[PDB]
DNA sequence: GTTTTTCCATAGGCTCCGCCCTCCT
RNA sequence: AGGAGGGCGGAGCCUAUGGAAAAAC
């Protein structure tokens, strides 16, 4: 028989006016946003975004615009906002490109585009253009028609506020808790070829939040770029907050198993040696290379009154090096728990580490709680993805970039543009 | 406080030592049962030994891997009649045509798939990981088919019916296609029932014969306990 | 005379991509 | 592409262990 431990309770998001709301309850979060607004309300150059579509004289489009304005002004507190309206004759790339050019020429802070239906080459060939120029938010008219307008608009507005440079919420969690730096990994297989992407997440204001993103790297150049990433991320951390020392550096790997020696472990060990040679990291620096996994064959059954599912934050000890981590949970409603499909946990394995046996329990539990915490920092909507940010975001970036490359879109080079590392265009 | 279940099915009895005959590896090695490759040494076990056996206990690190493959081989010879051996290797694959009542069973062959693997932990505890999948086969050519291909070959209504039936056989949704409050418990009940039926067990505990002794499996989910620290 | 790559092999474990649906405050 | 989840189909990746060969030095 195995043992398990649950993340300590009391987890709350942080709101704009310094208050906090209970987690996992979306209605209370929306009420708190109405009362106090987002944690970081964006400052907008033009205070005016655009609504580009082709369904002119449509009541659904008018309701979409009204809901967008109402929620931007009231629940998101982006006051004095203005939504213009642009119409393209046909859904071909040329016409929508002309309309987004007109919207940019008028001067806008973001583009709120409505695509009539599902078309991958158009969508990527045009999203590559948008992310290279301005924050953007696509809609599908068929999906918008068949979905309740309130939930749809609220989720797209979470996405868009985050894309505009805002911070809807941050975890109200201990800042002296968990690792200092995390370098997550994500991959996409195109024609049996892996393209990898790195996310640089580290503590800026005590709170840990996603900071930078990397271009896609080939498997051959994966290790050298991981080395450069470690050096760059520790340099950036020391730049961001002096008076702090680098004590814990965790590295998250997805889509590939890490090599327990002569691989990611070798590169990370050599980088740490070099960094402590320049006295950039602490002498007692503790590192770990982690494997995150969802295609494991394991299923966990929980409390019968919790829909037979484990409570979120449950860490099941498969072995001393591999753990199962429950991240979702049935959400309460005005009437009760909601019917759910069986939920598969997250497999977390420590491929490599530098921890001594005395500190192992504390260090592994710290990294598991921090994975649970950065699970809730996903900003695509009110319900967060099971993946933590450190591996969720690079996976999205790798998918977008590979799709743009295969569909002939405008090249995306994150290294050239600072906003490409520093803004969640991929959400 | 509470109890969690993992779908790992514990093995409460196994031989303490087994007959293992390590021989030099060669390029003409045929990878099959009763023999394993670990580096330059090929280890013979069970009926594959050749009387130069070496007694190795569970304290050895060799025992864990040789016994993983040993369990995979032993359980491959206790398959009941309605189940058929699909593939034997790192995992044991058993398939069974779904003969329960579902519409369009005469054109779409839905079959179960028990993916069986061994989980070892604490250097002495072994177990069986059972994972269930449903294989959708186009019955006329008996070849694997997908929902989109079902809709292409037979229409939208057939595709919807087969989708609902598959998600109900997984017990993730209701037979009418909705979510419900006991899907996870029904999924575990389903896994336990198919494991019991696949290994011919009408009981919780079944024993399997092996040259080094006997293997006893619980055919129940493994409980997980809350530890406070 | 002397470490790196670069291919093999078996044993094991995922792991990406599509599309099919049920749900959301 | 508002997301979240599950399922299915399709390719394969990837680790570990060994092996050799080759070019170094
Ligand atoms: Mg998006």
């Amino acid at each position: 028989m195995m043992e398990y431990k649950i993340v300590e309770n009391g987890l709350t998001y942080r709101i704009g006016n310094g208050a906090s709301v209970p987690i996992s309850n979306t209605g209370e979060l929306i009420k708190g946003l109405r009362n106090y607004g987002p944690y970081e309300v964006p400052s907008l150059k033009y205070n005016q975004i655009a609504l580009i579509h082709n369904n002119q004289f449509s009541s659904l489009i008018n309701q979409l615009k009204s809901q967008i304005s109402s929620k931007i002004d009231e629940v998101w507190h982006i006051h004095n906002i203005n939504i213009s309206e642009f119409i393209y004759d046909s859904p071909h790339f040329d016409s929508i490109k002309s309309q987004v050019d007109n919207a940019i020429d008028t001067g806008v802070d973001g583009i709120m585009l409505v695509l009539p239906e599902y078309n991958t080459p158009l969508y990527y060939k045009l999203k590559s253009y948008l992310i290279n120029s301005i924050p953007s938010q696509f809609m599908r008219y068929d999906i918008l028609s068949n979905r309740n307008l309130t939930f749809y608009v609220d989720n797209l507005l979470v996405q868009f506020v985050s894309k505009l440079g805002g911070k809807p919420w941050i975890l109200n969690v201990d800042p002296e808790k968990g690792s200092d730096i995390i370098i997550g990994t994500g991959a996409t297989r195109i024609d049996n070829v892996n393209l990898f992407c790195f996310a640089m997440v580290f503590k800026k204001d005590g709170t840990m939040l996603w900071n930078e993103i990397s271009p896609i790297v080939t498997s051959s150049e994966y290790l050298t770029y991981l080395k450069s990433t470690i050096k760059k991320v520790v340099y950036g951390f020391k730049k961001s907050n002096p008076d702090w020392d680098v004590e814990k550096l965790t590295l998250h790997v997805s889509g590939k198993r890490p090599k327990m020696k002569d691989g990611e472990t070798k590169i990370l060990k050599e980088t740490v040696e070099e960094l402590k040679k320049q006295e950039m990291v602490s002498r007692d620096v503790k590192y770990a290379i982690l494997h995150l996994n969802e295609t494991h064959p394991f299923w966990v059954m929980g409390d019968p009154n919790n829909r037979f599912h484990p409570y979120e934050g449950t860490k099941v000890k498969l072995s001393s090096k591999r753990y199962l981590l429950t991240l979702l949970q049935p959400y309460l409603k005005r009437n009760g728990l909601e019917m759910v499909t069986p939920i598969k946990p997250l497999s977390v394995e420590i491929v490599s580490d530098n921890w001594t046996s005395e500190e192992y329990y504390h260090n592994v539990h710290e990294i598991l709680d921090e994975i649970y915490y950065l699970s809730k920092m996903n900003w695509r909507g009110f319900r967060s993805r099971n993946l933590p940010v450190t591996v969720n975001y690079p996976k999205l970036v790798a998918g977008i970039i590979a799709n743009v490359n295969r569909y002939g879109g405008y090249p995306i080079n994150p290294e050239g543009n600072r906003s490409l590392q520093t803004n969640p265009w991929f959400l | 406080s509470g109890i969690l279940y993992i779908n790992i099915y514990p093995i409460v009895n196994y031989p303490e030592t087994i007959k293992v005959s390590a021989i030099p590896y060669y390029e003409e090695f045929l990878p099959g049962k009763w023999k394993k490759r670990i580096g330059d040494l090929i280890y013979l076990y069970g009926y594959g030994i050749e009387n130069e056996f070496d007694e190795i206990d569970n304290s050895n690190a060799l025992f864990g891997k040789i016994f993983r493959k040993y369990l995979l081989d032993i359980l491959s010879e206790n398959i009941a009649t309605p189940w058929q051996l699909k593939e034997l290797g790192s995992t044991l694959r058993l398939v069974k045509e779904i003969t329960e009542n579902y519409e369009f069973s005469n054109i779409i062959k839905l079959q179960y798939e028990l993916i069986i693997n061994v989980h070892h932990w604490q250097n002495t505890n072994f177990g069986i990981i059972v994972d269930l999948k449903i294989n959708i086969l186009d019955r006329e050519n008996n070849q694997r088919i997908s929902y989109t291909k079902i809709k292409d070959k037979y229409g939208e209504s057939v595709k919807k019916k087969i989708w609902v039936s598959v998600q109900a056989f997984h017990r993730h949704l209701t037979p009418e296609g909705k979510k419900y409050a006991t899907a996870m418990r029904d999924k575990f009940n389903l896994l336990t029932g198919l494991l019991k039926e696949a290994f011919g067990s009408s009981e919780d505990e079944k024993t399997f014969s092996t040259p080094d002794g006997e293997i006893k499996i619980v055919f129940k989910p493994l409980e997980i306990v809350e530890v406070s620290n």
